[PDB]
């Protein structure tokens, strides 16, 4: 073995060209603001580190809102209850629950993905990928800064965020965010309160819209009264 | 003194339990104070003259019938409705209370101008320019009435919590829970209600 | 590092999620974590001692029935009460229970003088000046116990609210709760009530 140290002269296999800002010059016309760019309208703005938090849960709520959609819209099954198909016990249920899979997590027999397995595998993936991202474990990516939730380095591939306007892409990623978890508290609050999922109940407010809404199942009691 | 009981008026010292924080707060806490008084007050009234619960009248005028809530009014010599009962309708109430209702809080808080054209300012409470057609806010003691009004704010809305708990719980109105009290002070409250299990344990 | 995990203590830190605002706010914190720890290990005797969940505790003790408590106490050699003549009533014990508790607070508060007038000060979570007969405030590392009754205080108080969460969820006992888990953890946990319904899904 002996010292190479070639140029890789590699290019990104997709790389956004420079596409600029395709918003307004204003950017938060909605109530509030974004942090760092005015007062909070009605919460005290708890600490610097809230803004992260909120980008945190933000993220995170809009991959839950979109999995509960998609779940429900390719099995039928309300989100509050995937959670009983993959089990300690009978996880092969599990398997075959996305439309159009070539291939199940299940193969057809005792093959299979076992609660304990998927849960060892996800401790041992999501954990280390939290812990990379806060100051837990280490950084195993210097270039990058742990404790930033827009890192921008390799986990921008496409390269968006050079490719436009930054702070834009920021403000709108914020939007979506806030947007995203307020209808996750909504699907939430109607898994509560109609003990059916979230497209069930879209489905059940488009097919009749002047009935089915909180106040029609208010006269009903939400099931409880 | 001014404010002798649990806690202080914003004017008067720190907040013991939550932090005073933006100045907006007191104009959200009269405001909020105000409209409890309402609700409290309208909560009282109608059960008291009709019986109905305040939380299920919401059930009674809906946009397949909103007749039951004509003619249900105490001592009421003129009808809410022509003897038809198509021409009330739960569509007609609120497209004119939206409208209403959104021109009142619009000029309240300046989103579209004042049409009074008055000295009352917006981001205001009780500016007094015009709502007080009897100046007993300035002939009387103008700071002691405000006190008394943010005191009588705290109470409606602490009532009106416990209200929307009560119904929450015995489900069977604010008043009638009262007579119920008064009828049996020690086998009915809290206590005893938890003791059935609010109608769920 | 005195405090290794994810808070820490008043004196020093920032307070990560909530800010610390006023100073009240710690104080009663500690008076929170005095109570709730006292209130965990008396539902957890409760439930060893004589199986009665102690969220339903005062069912036993009413207006017309507060004979039950007596012969709960395990072990006791004669038993609470005057035998048959069960003196010990509800209210017997309600007016023995709000003069005691009163005096004890208000001369812990200081909304009345201090009896003991021995210098102590009201307004302090940790007088050490009478209230430690036993010495252990004066000798050893002080703050070092600050820091071990603060960290059981948070602990109990977190234990407190799993406890009335679980008294709502399970309606079992935390007690109950705690050995239908250990018999079996793996099919006995928040997610399997979940799958089940906590009795009202
Ligand atoms: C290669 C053939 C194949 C085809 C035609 C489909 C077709 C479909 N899949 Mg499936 N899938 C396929 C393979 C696979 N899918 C999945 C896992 C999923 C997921 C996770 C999702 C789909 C979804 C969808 C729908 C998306 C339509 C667009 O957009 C559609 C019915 C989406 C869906 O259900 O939308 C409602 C969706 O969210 N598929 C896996 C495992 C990685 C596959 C592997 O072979
Ligand atoms: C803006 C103030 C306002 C408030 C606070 C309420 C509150 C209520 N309304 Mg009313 N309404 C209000 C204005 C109006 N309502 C109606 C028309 C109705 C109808 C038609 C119905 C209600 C019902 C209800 C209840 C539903 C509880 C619920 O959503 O689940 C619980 C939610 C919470 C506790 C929130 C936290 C509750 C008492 C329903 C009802 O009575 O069912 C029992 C019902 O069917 N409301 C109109 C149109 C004229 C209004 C106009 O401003
Ligand atoms: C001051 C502290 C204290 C606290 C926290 C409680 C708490 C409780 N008591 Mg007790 N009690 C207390 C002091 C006393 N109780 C009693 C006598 C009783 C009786 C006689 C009864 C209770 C009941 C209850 C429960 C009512 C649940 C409820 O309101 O819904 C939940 C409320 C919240 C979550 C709000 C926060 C709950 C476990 C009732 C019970 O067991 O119901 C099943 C009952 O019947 N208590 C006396 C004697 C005067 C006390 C003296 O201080
Ligand atoms: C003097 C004889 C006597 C004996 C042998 C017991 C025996 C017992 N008591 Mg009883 N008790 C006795 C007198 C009394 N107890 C009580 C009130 C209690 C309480 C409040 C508790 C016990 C508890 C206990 C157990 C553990 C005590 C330790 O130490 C044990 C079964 C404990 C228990 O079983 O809870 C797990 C407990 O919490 N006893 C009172 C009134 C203050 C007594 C007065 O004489
Ligand atoms: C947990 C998620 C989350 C987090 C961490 C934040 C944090 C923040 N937001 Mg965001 N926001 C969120 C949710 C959240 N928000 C949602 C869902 C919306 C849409 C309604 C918004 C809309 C929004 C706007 C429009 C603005 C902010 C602003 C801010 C900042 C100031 C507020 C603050 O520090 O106190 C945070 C304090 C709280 C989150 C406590 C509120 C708790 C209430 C009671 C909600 C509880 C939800 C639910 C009922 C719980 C259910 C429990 C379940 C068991 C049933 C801060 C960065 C402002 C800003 O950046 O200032 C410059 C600003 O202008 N946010
Ligand atoms: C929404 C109504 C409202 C609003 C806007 C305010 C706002 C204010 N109050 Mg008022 N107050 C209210 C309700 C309210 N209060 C009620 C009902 C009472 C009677 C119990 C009081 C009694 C009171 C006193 C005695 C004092 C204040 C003070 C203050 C100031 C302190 C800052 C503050 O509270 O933070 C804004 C409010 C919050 C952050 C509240 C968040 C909610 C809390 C944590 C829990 C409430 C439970 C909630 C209702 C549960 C609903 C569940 C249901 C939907 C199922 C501010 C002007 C202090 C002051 O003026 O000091 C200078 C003061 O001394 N108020
Ligand atoms: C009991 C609660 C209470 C109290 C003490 C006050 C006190 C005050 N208010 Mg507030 N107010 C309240 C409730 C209250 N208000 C409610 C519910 C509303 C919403 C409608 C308002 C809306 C409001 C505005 C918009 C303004 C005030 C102003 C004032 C001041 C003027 C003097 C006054 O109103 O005399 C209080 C007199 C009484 C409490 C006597 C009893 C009156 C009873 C309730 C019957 C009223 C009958 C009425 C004449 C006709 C209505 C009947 C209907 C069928 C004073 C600080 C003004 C101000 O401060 O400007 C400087 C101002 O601009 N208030
Ligand atoms: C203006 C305040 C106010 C008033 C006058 C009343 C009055 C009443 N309530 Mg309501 N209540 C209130 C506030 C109030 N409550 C609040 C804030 C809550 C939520 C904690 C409740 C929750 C509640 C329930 C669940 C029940 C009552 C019941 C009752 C009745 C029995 C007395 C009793 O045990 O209540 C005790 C008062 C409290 C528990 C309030 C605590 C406030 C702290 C100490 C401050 C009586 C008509 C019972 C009833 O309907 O009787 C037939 C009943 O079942 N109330
Ligand atoms: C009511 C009791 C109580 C009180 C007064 C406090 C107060 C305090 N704590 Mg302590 N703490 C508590 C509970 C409490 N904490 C519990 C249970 C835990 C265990 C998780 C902790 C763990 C803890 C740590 C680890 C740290 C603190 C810190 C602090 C300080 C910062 C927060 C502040 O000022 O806002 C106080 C505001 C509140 C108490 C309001 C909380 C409101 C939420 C919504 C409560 C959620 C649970 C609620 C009861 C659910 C309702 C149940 C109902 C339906 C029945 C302050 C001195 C920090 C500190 O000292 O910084 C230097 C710190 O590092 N505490
Ligand atoms: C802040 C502030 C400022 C202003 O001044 C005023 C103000 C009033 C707007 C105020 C605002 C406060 C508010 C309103 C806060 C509310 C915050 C909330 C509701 C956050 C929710 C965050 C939610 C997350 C992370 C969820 C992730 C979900 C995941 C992983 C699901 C995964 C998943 C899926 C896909 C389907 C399977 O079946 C199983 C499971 C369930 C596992």
């Amino acid at each position: 073995r002996r010292t190479k140290a070639s140029v890789p002269a590699k290019r990104s296999a997709f790389k956004a060209n420079k596409f600029g800002s395709l918003a307004p010059p204003d950017l938060y016309p909605e109530f509030g603001t974004y942090p760092g760019g005015g007062e909070s309208p009605v919460i005290p703005f708890g600490s610097e580190k809230n803004a992260e938090r909120e980008i945190i849960h933000g993220r995170w709520a809009m991959l839950g809102v979109t999995g509960a959609w998609a779940a429900e819209n390719g099995t039928g099954i309300p989100w509050f209850t995937a959670g009983t198909l993959c089990t300690p016990d009978d996880c092969t249920a599990v398997a075959d629950k996305f439309p159009g899979a070539v291939a199940p997590l299940a193969p057809a027999g005792s093959g299979y993905p076992n609660f304990w397995a998927v849960l060892a595998i996800e401790i041992f993936l999501v954990g280390s990928a939290e812990c990379y991202r806060t100051g837990l474990f280490e950084n195993p990516f210097p270039e990058l800064t742990q404790g930033d939730v827009t890192p921008g380095g390799r986990f921008d591939p496409l390269g968006f965020a050079e490719a436009g306007d930054l702070e834009e892409l920021k403000i709108k990623e914020l939007k979506h965010s806030r947007l995203a978890m307020f209808a996750w508290l909504g699907c939430i609050m109607q898994a509560l309160a109609t003990q059916e999922g979230p497209i069930a109940n879209w489905t059940a407010h488009v097919a009749d819209p002047i009935h089915a809404n909180v106040l029609t199942n208010a006269a009903k009691g939400f099931k409880f009264y | 003194d001014i404010y002798p009981e649990f806690g202080t008026y914003p004017g008067g010292g720190e907040s013991p339990i939550i932090p005073f924080g933006s100045e907006k707060n007191a104009e959200r806490e009269v405001i909020h104070g105000r409209w409890a008084m309402l609700g409290v007050t309208g909560a009282w009234a109608a059960e008291n003259g009709t019986g109905i619960p305040w939380f299920t009248a919401g059930t009674l005028c809906t946009p397949d019938d909103c007749t039951a809530v004509a003619d249900k009014f105490p001592g009421a010599v003129a009808p809410l409705a022509p003897e038809g009962s198509g021409y009330p309708s739960f569509w007609n109430v609120l497209i004119i209370e939206i409208v209403l209702v959104g021109a009142a809080e619009a000029y309240r808080t300046g989103i579209s101008d004042s049409p009074f054209d008055d000295g009352l300012t917006v981001g205001d409470v009780n500016p007094g320019g015009r709502f007080d057609p009897l100046g007993l806010a300035e002939s009387g003691d103008l700071e002691e009435l405000k006190i008394k009004e943010l005191k009588h704010c705290r109470l409606s809305m602490f009532a009106w919590l416990g209200c929307i708990f009560q119904a929450l719980a015995t489900q069977e109105g604010p008043i009638a829970n009262w007579q119920s009290h008064v009828a049996d002070p020690v086998h009915s409250n809290v206590l005893t209600n938890a003791a059935k299990g609010f109608g769920f344990y």
